[PDB]
C-alpha cells in the first residue's frame, strides 16, 4: 500500500510482542519474550540500536513513551508483575523507578494526556488496575483499584484530555477541572469507563457486548467532535466501535466493527483520520475507516510478507 | 433538521386531508421522518408508538369512554406485552450472535433452540436448586420462563410437553393459557393454579418456577422476581 | 571453528492444532497470547508492524499511495477558496466563515475554466468534477446571466432562462461523445446517426444531413401545439385499425421521438421501446423536451423521471437507472433481484443537488459520500469546498460531529502529503472555541521547526499575517520541541520571548546564570533579567524578589563600579552603589543552592564578585594624597555583620573570614 520505507534488523532473539513510536517519531521503543526492552533512533532512515533496557525477569507485553514535556521517559510492564519506568538523562539510559504493587502479570500500561501530570495506568491479570502518579517532588504515589476486573485486566487506554465547556468564556488565568477517565478491556467479557471523582477511581459504567475475554481497548484521540468512540476487540473475533454522543447522558451504543474467523490482538486509532488498525490472529493488519454513511469499511489489508 | 424533517410530513399529512384523499397514518409518515434522522433512542420511540397505536379504533363520539373501557385498556396491556417479548426476542438474538461460541446455536431455527443457546450465555454454571429436572441439559423452568419471555408460547408448550412427566397438571393449565386470545385461564382453572402456588411452588428454590406460576395464574402481584426479572 | 550452525529466525511456519488444544484448556490464556502482536498505527501515518540472512520485523511507511503528488492544481484552488474567505476577531481563538453565500459557484466554474486550457493530458481526473461544478452552476447558479434580469424577474423567465442555461450544459456534456458517435455512424441510417443527433439536437445540422438521406418529414419539420398530440390521436387509430402493422423498423421509434409516447406495445405485441440505449441524463432530456410541454418545471422533470426508472404495475421500467459515471460497466445483473439492491447504491451527486434546486430535505450524508465522485474511501477535496458552497446557499440540517469529521479527514489528508495554514484556515470555520484553539495548538507542537528557514519563515509569517496566529504561541512550541530531546540554547532563546513569570526564573537561575558568570556573559542575562524586573512582573514572580536582586545586582554593581570610577567618580551614585553594595552582602548570606551545581556556582560567583570588589575598592575611597598613606583607620561594623550572616562553604569562605578578622585586629591595635 504505502512505499516501502527502511528496514531495521533489531538484533532480536524472540517475538516482539508490541512496538511503540515515540513523540517526535524518531524513536522505536520494542519488547519482547526476551525480557529486554530495545530502543531504536531511526532517524532519516538508518536503523540503530541505542539502548538495550534490562531488568524484567519475565516476557514484557507493553511499553509506553511519555509526552516530551517530562523528557524522554518510558514505561514497561511484564509477566514479571513488575512496571518499570525508564529515563533518558544525558544519552544514558536508566531505571528511575520500579512498581512491584500487582500478585500477577502487569499485561497493559498507558500515560495519561499530559494535561493531567505525568500519570501511568497500569492493567494487571491480578483483576486489578493501579494509577502511578508523579508530582515532581518525592516518590511516585500509587492509587490501586482492587477488583477491577473479576479474572484479569488486559487493557488501560486513557479518554483525551477534554475541558468541560471550552466554549464557555472564562479568565485569562485558571485551572482547567479535567474529566479524568480512562477505559479498560478484562477477561470476565466487559469493558469498563473509569473516573476520578474526589480523588478516587470509580466505574463509571460496564459495557456488555463481547462473548470471551476482552483483549485490546482504545480510546479514540479527540479530533474536536464531541462524540467520544472507543474500540474493543476479543478473543471471540470480534470488534465492537462504542460511541457516545453525549458527555453528560454517559449512554455508549456498541456498533459490531467485523467478526474474525480467528482471535483478535490488537486495535489503535490514527491520531489525524479515525482510521482504526486491527490485528488478527490471521497474522493480518486492517485498517478501517469509517464512510460519510457511517458504515466502517476496510481501506487496507496488510499480510506478513508483501515488503 | 429534526423539526423541519416532521414539518414537511405534517405539511403532507395536511394536503392529504385537505384534497379529500385517504388520510395517510400520521404515525407512519412520522415513523418514516424518524428512520431519516439515525437516531436510534427516537427509532426504538416511533416503533413503540406504532406497536400501541395498533388497536381496534371505536369510532366513539367520547374519547374517555373509549380509552377507559375494559376491551381498550386490554388491547393496550396486549400491545405493551407484544412489544416487550419482541424487545427480548431481538435482543435474545443479537446476545447469541454476539456470543456464538459460547451460545452453540446449532443448526436448527426456532425460538426453543434461541432461548438454550441463550441459557449457555446466562447460565453458564448449575444452579443449584432447580426443580422437576432438565431437557437435554438445560432446566425446564428456566426454558419456559425464557420462551414466554420472548412470546413464543408454542416453544413454551414443546418444552412442557417434553418435560410432562415431572410438570403434572401444569400441562393441562398451561394448554388453556395458550388457546385462550387473552392468555387467560378459566376463573376454576385460575383458582386452582393460585391454591397450587401458595401451598408448594411460593416456598420452592426454583426461582423461574415461581415467575411462571406467578405469571398464569396472576398471584403474589407484590413479589418482583428480582432473581430473574432484573431489568 | 569460525562458521556458525544457521539460527531458523523463522516465526514458525505454521504448526498449530496442537497448541490450540492445549489452550482450549482455559486455565490460561495470557501465554496463549504472547504469540502474536500488540501494534497499532501512530501520527503523520507512521504504521508499526512485525511482520516479513535475517528474520525478523520490517516497519515500511504508509502514508498515502493515491495521488500522492498533485501540488499546483490545489496550490490554484485553495488560493482562490481563501482569497474569497472572510475574517472574525472577538475571542482568541479566530474564528473563519465563508463570504456570504455568493460568488463561489463562480470562482470554482472560473477555475475549471482554467484548468481546460491544460486538462488535455489529464484523463478522468478532471471531467467528473467539471461535470458535478457546471451542473452546480446550472442548478443553483445562482449568478449573474448577462444581467438575467437588466431591469425585473418574473418567474416565468427565470425558470426559461434556467431552462436555456442547463439545456446548453447538457448539450455541451453530449457534444464530444456525439462527434465520436458522427465519426462512426458511416453512410448512413436514418434510424440509428438520425437518431443521435437528437439525443443531443445541435439541429442546425442536422438538417444539412437530412439533405443526402433524410425525408421531407422532417425537412417540413425541421415549436407546435397538440398539432403533435393528433400526430397522437394518428397513432392511436393505427393501433386500434392494427393500420401500423407493417412498417419502417426503428424509424417507428423516431416517429414516437418526434410525438412523445415513448414506449409503445405495438400491434405484433413489440415493446417499441424509444429510451433503450441511452444514459439516465438523455433519457431526463427526452421527457423534457418529447414527451413534455415546451413550458414546465424541473422538480416534476425529475420525479416523473424516477417514476420511469422506477416501475408501473402495467410497464416494463423504461428508463435506465443514475448509476455514478464509473460504475456504469457492472451495471449489476438484477437477477429477479432489483430492489434490494438499488437500497444500497450510491446516486451521483448531479440527482442530490436538481433535488436541493426542488427541494429542503434529502438527505446530506449520501450527497457528500466521497465515493460518488471517485471510489477511494480517502481523499474528499470536491467534498469540502461543496460543504462550503452548501453551507454558502443556506441548508444546516447536517449533524456537527459530520462536520467536525470532515474537517478532521481533510486536515488529516492535508497533512498526509505534508501540508500547512491552509488547513488552519480550513479548522478556523468549525463553531467550537477551544476544539480550535486546541487542534492548532496541538498541530503546531507536531509540525513547527527549531530550525528557522526561508520555508518556516514563510508559513509563520502567513500563519500570522494571513490566519492571524502569534508569535510567542510558535516560540512556546519550539521550547517544548527542545526539552522533550534538547538543548541550552535555542530553549532559553524562545522561551524568552514568552513570559514565565516562574518557570522562566526556575531555569535561568539553575544554569544559564553559573555559566554567564564563569564566562561572565552578563549581557545575554540582562535582557531576563531586566524584562523580568518590570514594576509589574516583580508583583508576580516567585522568589523574585531574592534571585532578581541578585543577579541584578551582581552585574549592575561591576557596571557602576567601573563606568563611574573612570568618568569622574561621581558622589551621588557612588552613595546609591554603596547602598545596594551593604544590602548585597546581606543577600549574597542567604543563597539557598539547593543542589550541587548549585553550590557549585556558589561558590564560583562569591569566588569572581570577591575578586572584582578586590580589585574595584583598589581605586576606591579617595586615594589619600593629602593623607599619611590613605590609612583605614575607620572599621564598619555593618561589613563584619554581613561577613558572619554570609552563607558559604567552611574552608574557603571562612579562611576569608579570619583574614578579616585579623584586619579588623590590626585596625583595633591602630586605635589603641
Amino acid at each position: 500500500m504505502v512505499s516501502v520505507i527502511n528496514t531495521v534488523d533489531t538484533s532480536h532473539e524472540d517475538m516482539i510482542h508490541d512496538a511503540q513510536m515515540d513523540y517526535y517519531g524518531i524513536r522505536l521503543a520494542t519488547c519482547s519474550s526476551d525480557r529486554s526492552v530495545k530502543i531504536f533512533d531511526v532517524k532519516n532512515g538508518g536503523q540503530i540500536l541505542i539502548a538495550d533496557l534490562r531488568g524484567h525477569d519475565g516476557p514484557v507485553w507493553q511499553v509506553a513513551w511519555a509526552h516530551p514535556m517530562y523528557g524522554n521517559i518510558l514505561a514497561s510492564c511484564s509477566y514479571d508483575r513488575k512496571v518499570i519506568i525508564w529515563k533518558e538523562e544525558n544519552g544514558t539510559w536508566e531505571k528511575t523507578y520500579e512498581y512491584t504493587g500487582h500478585d500477577s502479570s502487569v499485561n497493559s500500561v498507558c500515560w495519561a494526556p499530559h494535561d493531567f501530570g505525568l500519570v501511568l495506568a497500569c492493567g494487571s491479570s491480578d483483576g486489578a488496575i493501579s494509577i502511578l502518579t508523579f508530582t515532581g517532588d518525592g516518590p511516585w504515589e500509587v492509587k490501586k483499584i482492587s477488583n477491577a476486573h473479576t479474572i484479569g485486566c488486559n487493557a488501560v487506554s486513557w479518554a483525551p484530555s477534554v475541558i468541560p465547556g471550552s466554549l464557555v468564556d472564562q479568565p485569562s488565568s485558571q485551572k482547567p477541572n479535567y474529566i479524568k477517565r480512562f477505559v479498560s478491556g478484562g477477561c470476565d467479557n466487559l469493558v469498563k469507563i473509569w473516573r476520578e471523582e474526589d480523588g478516587q477511581w470509580k466505574e463509571d459504567q460496564k459495557l456488555e457486548a463481547h462473548s470471551d475475554w476482552v483483549r485490546d481497548v482504545a480510546w479514540a484521540p479527540s479530533i474536536g467532535l464531541p462524540t467520544s468512540t472507543i474500540a474493543s476487540c476479543s478473543q471471540d473475533g470480534r470488534v465492537y466501535i462504542w460511541t457516545s454522543d453525549d458527555a453528560a447522558t454517559n449512554c455508549w451504543t456498541p456498533k459490531l466493527l467485523h467478526k474474525f474467523n480467528d482471535v483478535v490482538w490488537h486495535v489503535s486509532w490514527s491520531i489525524t483520520a479515525n482510521i482504526l488498525a486491527v490485528s488478527g490472529g490471521d497474522n493480518k493488519v486492517t485498517l478501517w475507516k469509517e464512510s460519510v454513511d457511517g458504515q466502517w469499511a476496510c481501506i487496507s489489508d496488510v499480510n506478513k510478507g508483501q515488503g | 433538521n429534526v423539526e423541519m424533517a416532521y414539518a414537511r410530513q405534517m405539511y403532507m399529512y395536511n394536503e392529504k386531508v385537505v384534497s379529500g384523499h385517504l388520510q395517510p397514518s400520521l404515525v407512519d409518515l412520522c415513523t418514516e421522518a424518524a428512520e431519516r434522522l439515525d437516531d436510534k433512542n427516537v427509532s426504538d420511540l416511533w416503533v413503540m408508538v406504532k406497536q400501541m397505536t395498533d388497536v381496534p379504533l371505536i369510532p366513539a363520539s367520547d374519547t374517555l369512554k373509549s380509552r377507559c373501557s375494559g376491551q381498550m385498556q386490554m388491547a393496550f396491556v396486549r400491545q405493551a406485552l407484544n412489544y416487550l417479548e419482541q424487545s427480548y426476542k431481538n435482543y435474545t438474538l443479537i446476545s447469541v450472535f454476539a456470543n456464538l461460541q459460547q451460545a452453540q446455536l446449532g443448526g436448527v431455527p426456532g425460538t426453543y433452540n434461541l432461548v438454550r443457546s441463550f441459557l449457555n450465555i446466562r447460565l453458564p454454571t448449575p444452579i443449584p436448586g432447580l426443580q422437576d429436572g432438565e431437557i437435554e441439559g438445560y432446566p425446564v423452568w428456566a426454558l419456559i420462563y425464557y420462551c414466554m419471555r420472548c412470546g413464543d408460547l408454542m416453544a413454551a408448550q414443546q418444552v412442557v410437553n417434553r418435560a410432562q412427566h415431572q410438570l403434572g397438571d401444569f400441562k393441562n393449565c398451561f394448554q388453556e393459557y395458550i388457546h385462550n386470545k387473552d392468555r387467560r385461564l378459566s376463573p376454576t382453572t385460575e383458582n386452582k393454579l393460585r391454591l397450587h402456588y401458595r401451598r408448594a411452588v411460593r416456598a420452592s428454590t426454583d426461582p423461574y418456577k415461581r415467575a411462571v406460576y406467578c405469571i398464569i395464574g396472576r398471584c403474589d402481584v407484590s413479589d418482583n422476581h428480582s432473581e430473574v426479572a432484573d431489568k | 571453528r569460525t562458521v556458525g550452525t544457521r539460527r531458523q529466525q523463522e516465526l514458525v511456519p505454521l504448526e498449530k492444532s496442537v497448541t490450540h488444544g492445549r489452550g482450549s484448556l482455559l486455565i490460561d490464556m495470557g501465554l496463549f497470547m504472547g504469540r502474536s502482536f500488540r501494534v497499532g498505527w501512530g501520527p503523520n501515518w507512521t504504521l508499526v508492524h512485525n511482520g516479513d540472512s535475517p528474520f525478523k520485523v520490517h516497519m515500511e511507511k504508509l502514508s498515502l499511495e493515491q495521488k500522492s503528488r498533485e501540488l499546483q492544481s490545489y496550490l490554484m484552488p485553495l488560493e482562490i477558496e481563501l482569497k474569497n474567505s472572510s475574517v472574525d476577531r472577538s475571542a482568541q481563538c479566530p474564528h473563519f466563515k465563508p463570504n456570504a453565500g455568493v460568488a463561489a459557484i463562480h470562482d470554482y466554474a472560473g477555475w475549471v475554466r482554467n484548468l481546460s486550457n491544460e486538462a488535455g493530458e489529464l484523463e478522468a481526473v478532471v471531467k467528473q468534477w467539471g461535470l458535478t461544478w457546471t451542473l452546480c452552476e446550472s442548478l443553483w447558479g445562482q449568478l449573474k446571466e448577462l444581467e438575467a434580469s437588466l431591469d425585473e424577474p418574473n418567474e416565468y423567465v427565470r425558470n426559461l432562462e434556467r431552462r436555456k442555461a442547463f439545456s446548453h450544459w447538457l448539450a455541451h456534456t453530449a457534444e464530444e461523445r456525439i462527434e465520436e458517435e458522427v465519426s462512426l455512424y458511416g453512410p448512413e441510417r436514418h434510424v440509428e446517426a438520425v437518431f443521435s443527433f437528437l439525443t443531443g439536437g445541435r439541429i442546425s445540422d442536422a438538417c444539412r444531413l437530412a439533405q443526402k438521406s433524410g425525408d421531407h418529414r422532417l425537412s417540413l419539420l425541421l415549436g407546435s401545439q397538440e398539432m403533435r398530440e393528433l400526430i397522437s390521436l394518428q397513432l392511436v387509430d393505427w393501433n386500434k385499425l392494427q393500420v401500423d402493422h407493417y412498417i419502417q423498423e426503428e424509424r417507428l421509434r423516431v416517429f414516437c421521438l418526434l410525438s412523445g409516447t415513448p414506449v409503445w406495445r405495438s400491434s405484433d405485441n413489440r415493446s417499441i421501446n424509444v429510451c433503450s440505449q441511452l444514459d439516465w441524463k438523455r433519457t431526463l432530456a427526452v421527457h423534457l423536451w418529447y414527451m413534455l410541454p415546451p413550458t414546465a418545471t424541473i422538480a416534476q422533470a425529475l420525479r416523473l423521471y424516477e417514476r420511469a426508472f422506477q416501475e408501473h404495475e402495467e410497464g416494463e421500467p423504461y428508463a435506465c437507472y443514475p448509476l455514478p459515471p464509473y460504475l456504469e460497466d457492472c451495471s449489476i445483473s438484477l437477477g429477479d433481484e432489483p430492489s434490494a439492491k438499488f437500497s444500497s447504491l450510491q446516486r451521483d451527486v448531479c440527482v442530490h443537488l436538481l433535488k436541493l434546486y426542488s427541494e429542503r430535505q434529502y438527505d446530506l450524508c449520501q450527497l457528500l459520500d466521497p465515493s460518488s465522485v471517485t471510489p477511494d474511501p480517502l481523499d474528499y477535496r470536491l467534498s469540502w469546498h461543496l460543504w462550503m458552497v452548501l453551507q454558502a446557499l443556506n441548508y444546516t440540517h447536517l449533524s456537527e460531529h459530520r462536520q467536525g469529521t470532515l474537517h478532521a479527514s481533510y486536515a488529516a489528508q492535508l497533512e498526509n502529503v505534508g501540508l500547512w495554514e491552509w488547513a488552519i484556515f480550513v479548522l478556523l470555520h468549525i463553531p467550537h472555541p477551544h476544539i480550535r484553539e486546541a487542534g492548532v495548538r496541538e498541530l503546531l507542537n507536531r509540525q513547527c521547526v527549531v530550525r528557522e528557514s526561508p520555508e518556516s519563515l514563510a508559513k509563520e509569517n502567513f500563519l500570522i499575517h494571513r490566519l492571524c496566529v502569534p508569535a510567542q504561541w510558535v516560540h512556546e512550541a519550539k521550547a517544548i520541541r527542545s526539552r522533550r530531546d534538547g538543548d541550552r540554547h535555542k530553549e532559553a532563546l524562545y522561551l524568552l520571548k514568552g513570559h514565565q513569570w516562574n518557570p522562566c526564573h526556575k531555569l535561568v537561575t539553575r544554569h544559564l546564570a553559573a555559566d554567564a558568570v564563569i564566562n561572565e556573559n552578563y549581557r545575554y542575562l540582562q535582557s531576563f533579567l531586566g524584562e523580568l524586573s518590570n514594576p509589574e512582573h516583580c508583583k508576580h514572580i516567585q522568589d523574585w524578589e531574592t534571585a532578581g536582586k541578585v543577579y541584578l545586582d551582581y552585574i549592575r554593581v561591576i557596571d557602576m563600579l567601573n563606568l563611574i570610577q573612570q568618568d569622574e567618580s561621581s558622589g551621588c551614585e557612588l552613595e546609591k552603589l554603596h547602598t545596594k553594595v551593604m544590602s548585597l552582602c546581606k543577600w549574597v548570606e542567604l543563597i539557598h543552592c539547593y543542589t550541587a551545581k548549585d553550590r557549585l556556582a556558589q561558590s564560583e560567583m562569591a569566588k569572581r564578585v570577591a575578586n572584582i570588589l578586590r580589585v574595584v575598592l583598589s581605586l576606591q575611597q579617595p586615594p589619600e594624597s593629602m593623607s599619611d598613606s590613605s590609612e583605614p583607620r575607620v572599621p564598619l561594623r555593618l561589613l563584619a555583620p554581613h561577613i558572619g550572616r554570609l552563607p558559604m562553604p567552611e574552608d574557603y569562605a571562612l579562611e576569608e573570614l579570619r583574614g578579616l578578622t585579623q584586619s579588623y585586629l590590626r585596625e583595633l591595635i591602630c586605635d589603641s
